[PDB]
């Protein structure tokens, strides 16, 4: 694995070479030239359309086997293309979702092209957004970096059915449309950052509502910039059949677990909060794929791919937050409980939130007080035939549980005064949510 | 205002 196999090839002559990772390319490009009888200044050699400096390395570019170099006639920056608006603008508002003083390349998109497509890359170094967009108008291949923000509103703004016509003058990307005249600042393409390749170690496919479902249960019981830095992420677990999320606080504690239908090894990891952001924006036809490595995760969607860091941190394991034997049961129904506290919240504290909920046979009764001495009272008709107990909430933390279940009953899965309570979906374990109590 | 039990922090 020391060497590296590599093609050049023009379109219609292509040679193989057998070079050290470590070795520039100048002498594969060299030696290519000479056989087509061109000298070497009049050939530009791409690498998925980006220009290779003849000092750089295989490794340099995470080249990996039977990678295929381009030899192209000399074209001093020659990307050039002309798509459709439409084709166009929701890859760029998806690519421009992952810009300092300092890292000014990184509010420019990467743009490529080779072979027929045009791809499109956001990132923030720790993310990377791509999309890929069939070209079906004559091009030329190349890349640049132009700023994100910037290009998508100018497409954005050109009228319905606009064709843009994108090309490179010296060091900025002209824009046309109509009579349309655009010229943006660009930024060398093979100075754009690039995740180097990684191992897939589960993979599996599954709906996007599925994920969707998964992550919308759990993401409000993020941490927000927690010194833990792994609670602010979102736990990604597979275990048998199922894909697990898990979020957690300290306070409250969210878990989801949805069958996917093929049995995987057991892998666990931590997504940064706003790699959850970005995977949400994606699931918008057909389904998922998901590869997950050992510090990194990927996600195919049609014609994206999202890729993120992760978190290099030990999630708690929800097992042991989990009441152990929450024996006292109420139910009700989700909507009635969850205007009461609505209106209960009102008059609690501003800043501790507390309401109180008093449970006897069938009945809960919920109040809240404030410093200004108001008082709110709720009584509402549940199921309840356990021990008559008085439990404290933080009132935002029951309405985020209950305004997450999506469904007509709810169970609360009651101990004592000072212990967690668990509240699920009467009728489904797919979910379950664990609240620490105030003392009263 | 009592927390999880996770382990560190509770
Ligand atoms: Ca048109
Ligand atoms: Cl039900």
């Amino acid at each position: 694995e020391t060497h590296i196999n590599l093609k050049v090839s023009d379109g219609s002559s292509e040679i193989f070479f057998k070079i050290k990772k470590t070795t520039p390319l100048r002498r594969l490009m060299e030696a290519f030239a000479k056989r087509q009888g061109k000298e070497m200044d009049s050939l530009r050699f791409l690498y998925d359309g980006i220009r290779i400096q003849a000092d750089q390395t295989p490794e340099d570019l995470d080249m990996e086997d039977n990678d295929i170099i381009e030899a192209h006639r000399e074209q001093i920056g020659g990307m050039k293309f002309t798509v459709e608006r439409e084709h166009l603008l929701k890859p760029l508002q998806q690519v421009s979702g992952p810009g300092r003083p300092t890292l000014p390349i990184l509010g420019n998109l990467l743009l490529q092209v080779a072979d027929g497509t045009l791809s499109l890359t956001g990132t923030d170094l720790e993310m990377e957004m791509v999309a890929r967009v069939a070209l079906v108008q004559p091009h030329e291949p190349g890349a640049t970096t132009v700023p994100a923000r910037k290009f998508f509103d100018i497409c954005r703004g050109l009228p319905e059915g606009a064709e843009i016509a994108v090309q490179l003058e010296g060091e900025r990307m002209l824009v046309r449309s109509g009579r349309s005249r655009f010229s943006l600042s660009t930024l060398p393409a093979a100075d754009f950052p690039n995740l180097d390749d990684w191992q897939s170690e589960v993979e599996f496919t599954l709906p996007q509502a599925t994920m969707k479902r998964l992550i919308e249960a759990t993401q409000f019981s993020m941490a927000h910039q927690d010194v833990r830095y792994y609670l602010n992420g979102m736990l990604f677990e597979t275990e048998g059949e199922e894909l697990r999320t898990v979020a957690t606080d300290g306070h409250r504690l969210a878990v989801c677990s949805m069958p996917i239908g093929q049995s995987l090894p057991s892998h666990s990891v931590i997504v940064p909060r706003k790699g959850v952001i970005e995977l949400m924006r994606m699931l918008d036809d057909n389904p998922l794929r998901v590869q997950i490595g050992s510090n990194n995760i990927r996600a195919h969607v049609g014609d994206f791919i999202f890729t993120s860091k992760l978190v290099d941190g030990r999630f708690p394991d929800y097992r042991r937050v989990l009441p152990k034997n929450p024996d006292k049961h109420l139910e009700a129904g989700c909507d009635l409980l969850k205007q009461a506290f609505a209106r209960a919240a009102i008059l609690s504290n501003e800043k501790f939130r507390g309401v109180r909920l008093y449970v006897s046979e069938n009945q809960l009764k919920i109040t809240a007080n404030n410093p200004e001495q108001e008082e709110a009272e709720e009584i509402l008709d549940v199921t309840y035939s356990g021990a008559e107990m008085e439990i404290g909430f933080n009132v935002s933390y029951v309405l985020d549980v209950l305004n997450a279940l999506k469904c007509e009953n709810v169970r609360m899965m009651l101990t004592d005064s000072v212990s967690s309570v668990q509240i699920e979906d009467a009728a489904s374990q797919s979910a379950a949510y664990v609240v620490m109590p105030m003392r009263l | 205002v009592p927390t999880l039990p996770l382990v560190p922090x509770g």
